[PDB]
């Protein structure tokens, strides 16, 4: 006859959620973060398989919150730009004539208090008309006046993007499928497990993906449901795609002290190739890989169907263009000259016009905003896209399909999809045959 | 052989006893190593569940007078509805995973003897083999 | 209501208000309770 012989250490788990926390090397925000291990380890698993779903992922959820905190600790002990909030007496910029440049930014100046709160100072500064709005030369207002205060960034803490690990307790396992074929949910035959994740750079943008991880074999489709186009389609790539953006405007800091005490970062003087910022995207590379992705979609929707491209439905500036942070300036681009195509039922290179916002709202959030400031010289810097964020728009062959966004978990989520956290029972039981003596 | 965290996983519960202590060492880890911060609680609460977690399921084993763990017998007979299997059936064609899949269901109800019978039992007894 | 059974309780206080607009003033009002406010030194 059998008894109950009681085991422990036994390799088994269940689908749980605890408190992550992070690792990387030895900017942004992190510092405070423990250096990850020179070895990082694996192994492959053999024999063990179970299901993913990238879309009950809760890592993606604290991750998000974390990044946020991050975001305003770094804030609090920056300067605020409350005094700012004043009637702005402003005029047009004479751009070489007659006017390619549309002017975009005014001459404004206004009664400023200083360091001595008593006499003021009649100061100057260049603004984007994005950034201000006229009152009822001309009266202007500073748009956030309207909605919250706003608060200067250090000129000292950068917004660069640094690769973040993230490791579970003692007691989770983090799991990491290898599977190179994967639907978004579902059991994966080849599946292993990490000490700690890949470092994952915390890229914020919007439409378009930057700098992301790669995908293998084919070009990946995942939706949470394919079929109802109130959801959404994440699109990775094979290949980098390279994109290369430039603000071609030499210009200056003007610094203002505006104390007491504490200083402000206003914007000199304009000089140098007055050109729009734009994007420069090889337009061969663009319809190659588009059609890479039209090949998976035709794979979903039949082989006799219509796929159309187009840009949003526009309304909101940071929904409407596409985002991105590049070297602390902020840009928003008109990538029309992108999603502009079609493919029928079975340089070369583009430019995609920008703009330049100081005054911004991250992830959606209201009740707050803060100041970029000016960053000196011309900024031009490169970048890898490595994905589409897309939504699904007389339903029996052409389909139309446009970039979107503005939920940042989606960001996240595109690569934490390989991970899943799980929590180790090591006690078990189990019969056998022994009968124990005294 | 080293096999490394989890090795076994991936194998019958009889091949999987041969190297329980390579995953029990990192079952409580150890090692790890402007104030508050993100991260300045989070790692904080991380390694204290990581303590509890480990010490709750340890006392049990340290009711279950075995202490010396991983393995160790008892004198509660097998409950014949408790899955009913041949140990061929089970220790030699099932993994800890498909064990857990059936034997769950009666956990609670297992551990009851467990906290138990034996603990109870096997002392007294002795109380009364020191008479003399 | 005349004449007077509610003693008033409350005045239609006034004041510059400084706003949004850190520079011009907006003269406002409200109803506060004579529990709340004190006579300095309409009054
Ligand atoms: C997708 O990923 C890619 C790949 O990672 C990203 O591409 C990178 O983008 C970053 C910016 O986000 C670029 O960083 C820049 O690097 C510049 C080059 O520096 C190197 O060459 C210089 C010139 O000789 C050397 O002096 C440097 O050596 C030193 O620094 C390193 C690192 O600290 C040390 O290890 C060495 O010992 C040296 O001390 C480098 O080898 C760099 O000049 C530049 O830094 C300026 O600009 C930043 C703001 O961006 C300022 O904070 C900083 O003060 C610098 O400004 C000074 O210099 C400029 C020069 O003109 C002056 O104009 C200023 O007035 C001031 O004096 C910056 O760090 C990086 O080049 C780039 N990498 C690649 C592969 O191209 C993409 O960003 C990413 N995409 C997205 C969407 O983010
Ligand atoms: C801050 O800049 C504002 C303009 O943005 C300056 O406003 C000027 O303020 C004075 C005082 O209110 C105005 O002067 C008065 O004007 C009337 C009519 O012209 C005249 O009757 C009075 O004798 C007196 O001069 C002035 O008109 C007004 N300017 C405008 C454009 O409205 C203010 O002076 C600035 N402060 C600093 C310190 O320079
Ligand atoms: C933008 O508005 C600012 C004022 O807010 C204008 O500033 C003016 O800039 C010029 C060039 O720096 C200054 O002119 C120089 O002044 C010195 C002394 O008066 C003189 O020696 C030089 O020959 C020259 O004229 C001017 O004084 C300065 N004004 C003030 C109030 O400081 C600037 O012109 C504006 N830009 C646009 C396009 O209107
Ligand atoms: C993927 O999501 C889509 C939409 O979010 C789901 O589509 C829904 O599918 C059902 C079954 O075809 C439709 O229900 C039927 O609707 C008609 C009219 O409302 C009603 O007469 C029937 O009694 C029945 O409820 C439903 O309307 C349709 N939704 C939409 C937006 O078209 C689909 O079920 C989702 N798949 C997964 C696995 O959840
Ligand atoms: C994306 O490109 C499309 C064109 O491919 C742009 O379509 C434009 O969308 C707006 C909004 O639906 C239309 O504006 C409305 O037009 C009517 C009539 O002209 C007018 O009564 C309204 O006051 C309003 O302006 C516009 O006509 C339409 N253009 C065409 C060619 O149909 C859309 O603006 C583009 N989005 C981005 C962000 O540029
Ligand atoms: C993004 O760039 C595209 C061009 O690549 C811009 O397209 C322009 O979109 C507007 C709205 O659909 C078009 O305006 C409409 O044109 C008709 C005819 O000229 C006129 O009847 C309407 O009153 C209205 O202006 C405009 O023609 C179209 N341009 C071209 C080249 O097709 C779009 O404006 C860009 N968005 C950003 C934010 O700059
Ligand atoms: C992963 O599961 C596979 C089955 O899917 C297990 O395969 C077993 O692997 C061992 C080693 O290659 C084989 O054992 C050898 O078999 C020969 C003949 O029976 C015997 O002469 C050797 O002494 C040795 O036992 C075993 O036959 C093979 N099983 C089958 C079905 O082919 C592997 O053990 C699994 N790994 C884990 C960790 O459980
Ligand atoms: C804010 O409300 C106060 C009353 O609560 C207003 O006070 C008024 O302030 C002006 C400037 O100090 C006084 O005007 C001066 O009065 C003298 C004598 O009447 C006259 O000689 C001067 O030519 C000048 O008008 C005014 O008398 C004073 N009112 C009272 C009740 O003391 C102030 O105007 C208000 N501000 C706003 C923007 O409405
Ligand atoms: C409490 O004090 C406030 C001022 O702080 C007094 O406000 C006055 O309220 C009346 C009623 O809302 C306003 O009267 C209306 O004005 C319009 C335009 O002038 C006119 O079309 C109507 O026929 C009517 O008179 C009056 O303008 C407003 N005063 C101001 C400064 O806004 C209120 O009367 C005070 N209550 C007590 C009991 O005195
Ligand atoms: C600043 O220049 C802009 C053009 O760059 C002028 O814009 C005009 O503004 C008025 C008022 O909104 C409109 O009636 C005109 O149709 C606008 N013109 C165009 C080209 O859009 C503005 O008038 C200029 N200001 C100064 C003082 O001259
Ligand atoms: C706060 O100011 C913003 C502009 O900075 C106002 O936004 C306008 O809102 C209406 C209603 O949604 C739209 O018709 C306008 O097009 C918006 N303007 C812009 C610039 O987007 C908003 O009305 C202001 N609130 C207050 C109370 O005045
Ligand atoms: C993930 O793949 C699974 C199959 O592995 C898909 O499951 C199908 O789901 C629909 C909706 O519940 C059912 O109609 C099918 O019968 C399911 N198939 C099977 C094999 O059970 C699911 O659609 C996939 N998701 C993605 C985004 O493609
Ligand atoms: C763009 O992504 C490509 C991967 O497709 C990156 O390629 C690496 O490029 C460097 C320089 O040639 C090589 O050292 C690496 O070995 C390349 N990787 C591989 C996979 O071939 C490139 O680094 C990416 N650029 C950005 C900015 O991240
Ligand atoms: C669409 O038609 C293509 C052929 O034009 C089909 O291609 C087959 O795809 C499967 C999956 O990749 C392969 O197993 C076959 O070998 C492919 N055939 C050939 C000719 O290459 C695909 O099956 C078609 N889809 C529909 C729904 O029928
Ligand atoms: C969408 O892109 C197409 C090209 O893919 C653009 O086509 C141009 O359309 C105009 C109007 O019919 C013609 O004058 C051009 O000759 C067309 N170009 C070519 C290559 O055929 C169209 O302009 C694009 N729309 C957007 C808003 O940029
Ligand atoms: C084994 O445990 C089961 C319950 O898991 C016990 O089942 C009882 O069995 C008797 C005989 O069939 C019934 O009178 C009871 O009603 C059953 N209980 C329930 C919960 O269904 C069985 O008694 C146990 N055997 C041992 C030796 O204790
Ligand atoms: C993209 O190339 C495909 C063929 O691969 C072609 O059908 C389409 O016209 C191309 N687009 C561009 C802009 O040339
Ligand atoms: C127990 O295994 C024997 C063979 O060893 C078999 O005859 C019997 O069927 C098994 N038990 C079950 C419930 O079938
Ligand atoms: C365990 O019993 C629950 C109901 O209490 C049931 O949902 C599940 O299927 C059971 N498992 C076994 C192996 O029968």
């Amino acid at each position: 006859n059998l008894w109950v012989t009681v085991y422990y250490g036994v390799p088994v788990w269940k689908d749980a959620e605890t408190t992550l926390f992070c690792a990387s090397d030895a900017v942004w925000a992190t510092h405070a973060c423990v250096p990850t291990d020179p070895n990082p380890q694996e192994i492959h698993l053999e024999n063990v398989t179970e299901e993913f779903n990238m879309w009950k992922n809760n890592m993606v959820e604290q991750m998000h919150t974390d990044i946020i905190s991050l975001w305003d600790q770094s804030l609090k002990p920056c300067v605020k730009l409350t005094p700012l909030c004043v009637t702005l007496q402003c005029t047009n910029v004479t751009n070489n004539i007659t006017d390619d440049m549309r002017g975009e930014l005014k001459n404004c100046s206004f009664n400023m208090t200083t360091e001595l709160r008593d006499k003021k100072q009649k100061v100057y500064s260049l603004f984007y008309r994005l950034d201000v709005v006229q009152i009822n030369n001309k009266e202007y207002r500073l748009i956030n006046c309207n909605t919250s205060a706003i608060t200067q960034a250090c000129p000292k803490v950068s917004f660069e993007p640094i690769p973040i690990h993230y490791c579970a307790p003692a007691g989770f396992a983090i799991l990491k499928c290898k599977d190179k074929k994967f639907n978004g949910t579902g059991p994966c035959p080849s599946v292993s497990t990490v000490q700690c994740t890949h470092g994952i750079k915390p890229v914020v943008s919007t439409q378009l993906l930057l700098n992301g991880s790669l995908a293998e074999e084919e070009v990946m489709i995942r939706s949470e449901n394919i079929t109802n186009n109130a959801k959404n389609i994440l699109v990775q790539f094979n290949t980098p795609v390279q994109i290369n953006c430039t603000r071609p405007n030499n210009n200056t800091r003007k610094s203002i002290r505006i104390g007491p005490g504490q200083a402000f970062y206003a914007t000199g003087d304009i000089i140098g190739d007055i050109r729009q910022a734009h994007c420069n995207v090889s337009k061969a590379t663009w319809n190659e890989t588009l059609g890479k992705v039209v090949k998976q979609l035709r794979k979903h929707f039949g082989n006799n169907t219509i796929i159309r491209f187009a840009n949003s439905s526009g309304g909101d500036l940071e929904v409407t263009t596409h985002s991105f942070n590049c070297g602390g300036e902020f840009f928003y681009c008109n990538t029309s000259g992108l999603f502009n195509s079609t493919w029928i039922s079975n340089n070369d290179s583009i430019t995609l016009p920008c703009r330049i916002k100081q005054i911004i709202n991250m992830w959606q959030r209201i009740g707050q905003a803060m100041y970029a400031p000016p960053i000196q010289g011309v900024i031009r810097c490169v970048s890898n896209i490595t994905g589409l964020i897309l939504t699904r728009d007389t339903n029996s062959t052409t389909e139309t399909f446009r970039p979107g966004g503005g939920d940042m978990r989606d960001n996240w989520r595109s690569e934490l999809y390989k991970y899943k956290v799980v929590k180790i029972e090591p006690l078990g039981v189990a019969p056998t045959r022994c009968k124990r003596r005294v | 052989v080293f096999l490394g965290f989890l090795g076994a996983a991936g194998s019958t519960m009889g091949a999987a006893s041969m190297t329980l202590t390579v995953q029990a060492r990192n079952l409580l880890s150890g090692i790890v190593q402007l104030k508050l911060t993100v991260w300045g609680i989070k790692q904080l609460q991380a390694r204290v569940l990581a303590v509890e977690r480990y010490l709750r399921d340890q006392q049990l084993l340290g009711i279950w007078g075995c202490s010396g763990k991983l393995i160790c017998c008892t004198n509660v007979p097998w409950n014949s509805s408790w899955s009913n299997r041949n140990l061929s059936e089970i220790w030699d064609n099932m993994t800890w995973l498909q064990w857990d899949k059936e034997i769950s269901n009666y956990t609670q109800i297992i551990y009851g003897l467990l906290e138990e019978s034996q603990n109870q039992q096997e002392k007294n007894e002795q109380d009364l083999l020191a008479l003399d």
